[PDB]
RNA sequence: AGAACUGGCGCUGCGGGAUGAACCGAACGCCGGGUUAAGGCGCCCGAUGCCGACGCUCAUCAGACCCCAGAAAAGGUGUU
RNA sequence: CGUCGCUUUUUGAUCCUUCGAUGUCGGCUCUUCCUAUCAUUGUGAAGCAGAAUUCGCCAAGCGUUGGAUUGUUCACCCACU
RNA sequence: CCAUCUGUGGGAUUAUGACUGAACGCCUCUAAGUCAGAAUCCCGCCCAGGCGGAACGAUACGGCAGCGCCGCGGAGCCUCGGUUGGCCUCGGAUAGCCGGUCCCCGCCGGGGGUCCGGUGCGGAGUGCCCUUCGUCCUGGGAAACGGGGCGCGGCCGGAAAGGCGGCCGCCCCCUCGCCCGUCACGCACCGCACGUUCGUGGGGAACCUGGCGCUAAACCAUUCGUAGACGACCUGCUUC
């Protein structure tokens, strides 16, 4: 229980505020409800974001306790976070979530035609697994 | 203010609508709630009180000063001919109380029964249940009549039995059956119901439901006293002699500042014919009366182990304003609600 | 084939606390729930559709039992994102809780 | 203050092993089992390590009145572990004046019928919580022994006797009668 | 058309505020299983301030005057009647839409219930503080049909667990059906466009 | 009960104070737009349906907005 | 010796309302309500050995009478409980 | 009360008393947790039963009428609201859901490994019909159910408001019900509002209209008096 903490060097997501959507790295905590973040390769500079603003990931880093901006920058890209943040099944969730809103209206038509084709195939094939689950036990 | 001498209440607020009951038969408010650990039986029963006599018993109460001595005690004897079970009703509870699930009547119904379902027997063509008895007889409804038992047994929770008096055996003018709906407190609800399936249109005496010295309750409708004012209805004090505008009133019927007459205060209205429920009457003697025809008529009632005369419980020349008791009876210690010639329902 | 408007329940009149102003309505339209995204709905032509006993037909041909009261969106109203409106008649005051029809008209897109 | 964290450490001996379905604690030992659920208290329980079974209940932020209850967790768990390896023997000793109190047990070691307390005609049925045991001590006058695993239910059992034999409307400084508890011990003595 | 509110886990006024506005907008709400409605504060305080309500009685006949209901069906209902302008006809007609029900009735058991996260016990109380049930205090005041609803709470929950048995059985195969062939020409337009 | 200075009701609506002569705003032809005042923004009731910020407080009689419609001495290992 | 209050069951202070009238002492009759409890239940404290009394808490469900004098509210007295 | 008869127990707790036990290494009835607990409090018992609801019975001929249930299309009158529906785990929130062996409940569901997922993607910010102009001509991919219905009849399922859901066996008939394309037509109504549904909605009146049935009652006058100020109630009436 409580599998991921806050810590000097925890990569944190930031869902809202004036810095919505980008990652940070906790540099030091100040007074329980707020903390000091910065990000070198994610374009958010060094400031104090509150904890109810942010959003924790799994990625810890190895920092000295509240070092300068350069010592975040190396250990960021020595860890290569944006690659390890790319192929996760949570950044695919936010990126899918933002694909669908900007979907142009012709692209809504292409989805609508080609969604029901795989519904008129899966529904017409899971009905046969209903047929084959009872021809088995027909004796 | 501050009365200067405390007085108790006159009357009871627990019986506050001093008002004619909506009914003539004593409706049972709450049958004793069934525990299925007991063998299967009834609770309630219909009977007509006739009059009162008295008794002499050898009291037996070790610890009292009355003991080992003759006591006269007031009894009341109640003529109870046997009932006939006609219908079964199952109830299922909801979160809004018990709801009447469905009914089943008898195969064929008697003559005084159908007279209850009409307000005028003469003008009517006596047509009740004449399109109901075909579905016991023809097979078309008959397989869906046992559907109505199969769905009875699973869902309903307390079953009650529609039975009524026999008026042919009673010396009155009335000849309408008093139809009731009485609860079986039997075992499991299949066998609570498999006892009443046996016995539609079959007679039931009182000595199966009740026994000797079983202490029962009486539910019935009180005296018709009329429309009587304050000091008679509520037994408030008469005013002193000097009083202008009346000896027999209550005087002060409220304060000022509640500018509104309270309900608590006594005032004129309708005295009697209320519904009441007497508690803890003792049965003394279950009676059987006027047996078979070979011994052409043996009467033999009013027979203790010490008087021992071929007598009859009705007095020398019939009861006053009743008639003549010919049937099974119940006799009960004390005074019991209701005028003579009036139905009252008994209850364990 | 197809519906071409937005469902919009009719919330009240632009009231103070005691007296109310009949000359402007206000509409909570279904879908917007903030002031940030009410900028689409400004200046849209909206209409209250109801029934009568008499027959008349504005468009088409054959008359019928249907008549309409026009109107248009004026401006936003409160951070909840409901919208004050301003019809060319005043409202029947039956319409409280009923919806109206808010079109896809007068586009700036 | 909202202190960061507080934590006690609870050791478990090797003949008893603790499993949890969440906040609920299931303890099984040599002489049976007993369980306590802490579904209201909002503190995580953490088992850690094989072969040794260190328990470490730790509470985060908290106000001080919720900080105070984490010691109550380890002081209730260490009366199940002791209660499932030893159990609690309660020795209540009857004191009486001129009337000797006489006492029996009818139902299997669970019901106690007390008579002639101070000179009454009235007997007292003190029915115990299900899970404890009666014992009249021999090789000793009028000593009553109560056993069982769970220290609540054994002491709830031992309270309903001490509270039933109470002298009313009198001096209770003098008129000292009753069935007073005297010693709460172990069943397996010194193990 | 109609929305259905599962009633358990909520607070009383923090739910009944939201219903009182949504019923003034011409909608139709049905609150279902209003027995497990909570109320903040400890229990004995919430039992004092309802016995304090029962001593309110007009001293010339109580048969007119404050009608103290007892069932938690009609306790949540009299709260919402407090928050609608019932003395005018616009507030009379905002009670022809709310139909509170206790337990889960058979017209309303086979619908997908909706809950309010704006009113829950998890969200709105601080977790270290004490909370009552609307059910068991209505057991304390007169609503004597408690167990014969908890008898029917399980008898609905029995037949609902056997639906979830076979809804996932009618869902376990369509994951096995999509492990078959020739659909990935139509996964191509959806993985690109939020499947 | 009686005064002094100045304002106010009387003679005067309206917004707010639940309600009211006198408080707080503010003074009036009839109207359409826009904005604020005192005030308010769970729902009656227009408006926080803000991812509002920081700490305090649990009552078995909680507390909850000038005049204003109920309180003191004294006390508490209830909590900061 | 002090000192802080509550209460409107006592009088007094004030004149706000009523002078084209609000029928004004006391008793008799009846209902309700408060609790600052005399009794009854649960209880705690004593200069509580028991009995008998006394102090506080929870508590208004139910009780709190019969008379001599007085026109009386009050007062006083016998008797009961 | 001047004669007699009867008068009803369950629960949550107050005060006080304890338990377990921290705060504060002990202690402590409390901070969390529990226990006993009474003329108070609520309920039952007891009295009335509402602009509340059931179940069930009986449902109007004579001489011509007349009335239900089912099948009807024709016209007219009135009331209006809506514009696709989601067919259901339990609960937890200092925690949770998925799929899955071992040993258990009459060949399913129950307990433990282990494996996934987790700011919920087996995600009501989601899902499925779908935004379906219609049709022809024609070719590729998907397809062996055909699917509406006057169906025909059977079956059990769901009582807390069952008014609701599936299956089987035949059948006028469909072999064009969907995706990707070939080809060409229908009011293409000359820029413009109330269009698109629900729904052959809810109401009551009458005519041409098939098949099935249906032959009552209440109230009053009359009588009684278990009852009554008048109404109300209680009863009676057979040509035996």
């Amino acid at each position: 229980v409580f599998r991921r903490f806050v810590e000097v060097g925890r990569v944190a997501y930031v869902s809202f505020g004036p810095h919505a959507g980008k990652l940070v790295a906790i540099v030091d905590v100040i007074d329980q409800n707020r903390a000091l973040v910065d990000g070198p390769c994610t374009q958010v500079r060094r400031q104090a974001m509150p904890f109810k603003c942010m959003q924790l990931t799994d990625f810890i880093l190895k920092f000295p306790h509240s070092a300068h901006q350069k010592y975040v920058r190396q250990a960021w890209q020595k860890a290569d976070i944006n690659t390890k943040w790319a192929a996760t099944r949570w950044a695919k969730k936010i990126e899918a979530r933002e694909r669908k809103a900007k979907m142009t209206d012709f692209d809504r038509f292409k989805v609508m035609k080609a969604k029901k084709m795989r519904n008129r195939i899966i529904k017409n094939e899971v009905k046969k697994l209903q047929k084959a689950a009872l021809l088995k036990a027909s004796p | 203010s501050h009365r200067k001498f405390s007085a108790p209440r006159h009357g009871s607020l627990g019986f506050l609508p001093r008002k004619r009951s909506s009914r003539h038969r004593g409706k049972v408010k709450s049958f004793p709630k069934d525990d299925p650990s007991k063998p299967v039986h009834l609770t309630a029963f219909l009977g007509y009180k006739a009059g009162m006599t008295h008794i002499v018993r050898e009291v037996d109460r070790p610890g009292s000063k009355v003991n080992k001595k003759e006591v006269v005690e007031a009894v009341t004897i109640v003529e109870t001919p046997p009932m006939v079970v006609v219908g079964i009703v199952g109830y299922v509870e909801t979160p809004r109380g018990l709801r009447t699930f469905k009914t089943v009547f008898a195969e064929h119904i008697s003559d005084e029964c159908k007279r209850r379902f009409y307000k005028n027997w003469h003008k009517s063509k006596k047509k009740a249940f004449t399109k109901y008895c075909k579905k016991w007889q023809d097979e078309d409804g008959k397989k869906q009549l046992e559907k109505d038992f199969s769905s009875m047994k699973k869902y309903c929770q307390v079953i009650r039995v529609i039975a009524h008096t026999q008026m042919r055996l009673l010396p009155l003018r009335q000849k309408k059956a008093h139809l009731m709906e009485i609860q079986v407190n039997g075992g499991t609800v299949a066998e609570k119901l498999d006892w009443a399936r046996e016995r539609l249109e079959q007679q039931v005496p009182v000595n199966q439901v009740f026994g000797q010295d079983e202490m029962i309750d009486v539910i019935g409708v009180t005296k018709g006293k009329g429309y009587k004012g304050v000091t008679s209805r509520w037994h408030t004090k008469k005013l002193p002699r000097k009083t202008h505008r009346g000896l027999r009133k209550v005087a002060c019927i409220g304060a000022w500042h509640p500018a509104r007459v309270a309900f608590s205060v006594a005032r004129a209205g309708q005295k009697g014919y209320h519904h009441r429920t007497e508690i803890n009457k003792k049965i003394y003697k279950i009676g059987q009366g006027y047996l078979i025809k070979d011994g052409k008529l043996i009467k033999n009632n009013a027979s203790t182990d010490y008087d021992l005369s071929d007598k009859s419980i009705n007095p020398l020349g019939g009861f006053v304003h009743y008639g003549e008791v010919t049937n099974d009876f119940v006799m009960l210690k004390g005074c019991v609600v209701g005028t003579k010639k009036r139905v009252l329902t008994l209850r364990k | 084939s197809g519906r071409l408007w937005s469902k919009a329940i009719f919330a009240g009149y632009k009231r103070g606390l005691r007296n109310q102003r009949e000359h402007t309505a206000l509409l909570k339209i279904e879908g917007v729930y903030a002031r940030d995204e009410t900028e689409f709905y400004l200046g849209k032509r909206c209409a209250y559709v109801y029934k009568a006993k008499n027959n008349t037909v504005t468009p088409g041909g054959k008359p019928n039992k249907t008549r309409v009261i026009w109107g248009k969106v004026t401006r936003a109203h409160g951070n909840s994102g409901m919208v004050r409106a301003k019809f060319r008649s005043n409202l029947p005051a039956k319409a409280i809780g009923h919806r109206i029809r808010v079109m896809l008209y007068p586009s700036r897109i | 203050m909202k202190t960061i964290l507080s934590n006690q450490t609870v050791d478990i001996p090797e003949n008893v092993d603790i499993t949890l379905k969440g906040r609920t604690v299931i303890v099984k030992g040599p002489r049976g089992t007993l369980r306590r659920d802490f579904n209201h208290i909002n503190v995580e329980l953490s088992l850690l390590g094989k072969k040794k079974k260190r328990l470490r209940v730790d509470k985060w932020w908290g106000n001080r009145k919720e900080l105070a209850t984490v010691r109550t967790i380890c002081s209730h768990v260490q009366n199940m572990i002791k209660g499932v390896t030893l159990g609690f023997r309660y020795k209540m000793r009857s004191v009486y004046a001129h009337f000797p109190i006489n006492v029996v047990i009818q139902e299997n070691g669970s019901l106690v019928e007390i008579r002639n307390f101070l000179g009454e005609k009235y007997i007292r049925r003190v029915r115990m919580r299900p899970g404890v045991a009666c014992s009249v001590s021999q090789a000793q006058k009028d000593e009553l022994i109560l056993e069982g695993n769970d220290i609540e239910l054994v002491s709830n059992s031992a309270a309903l006797i001490q509270q039933a034999t109470t002298v009313k409307n009198k001096d209770i400084r003098k008129f000292l009668d009753g069935i007073y508890v005297s010693e709460k011990g172990t069943v397996q003595q010194a193990d | 058309q109609v929305l259905v509110l599962d009633g358990r886990g909520h607070l009383l006024g923090r739910l009944a505020a939201i219903v009182a506005k949504q019923v003034l907008l011409g909608r139709k709400v049905v609150v279902v299983r209003c027995e497990g409605i909570n109320i903040s504060g400890n229990f004995y305080r919430n039992k004092l301030k309802y016995l304090a309500f029962l001593r309110k009685r007009m001293n010339t006949n109580p048969s007119r005057g404050p009608y103290h209901f007892r069932a938690p069906s009609r306790i949540f209902w009299r709260t919402v009647r407090g928050m609608l302008p019932h003395k005018t006809k616009r507030g009379q007609a905002a009670l022809d839409r709310l139909k509170v029900f206790d337990g889960i009735p058979p017209p309303y058991d086979k619908k997908k219930r909706m809950v309010v996260p704006a009113a829950l016990k998890v969200v709105r109380l601080k977790p270290t503080r004490k909370f009552a049930y609307l059910g068991r205090l209505a057991h304390e005041v007169g609503w004597k049909y408690q167990a014969v609803t908890a008898t029917l709470e399980e008898k609905r929950k029995e037949k609902a667990k056997i639906h979830y048995r076979k809804k996932k059985q009618l869902m376990r195969l369509r994951k096995q059906a999509e492990k078959n062939v020739e659909k990935k020409i139509d996964k191509y337009t959806e993985v690109l466009k939020t499947h």
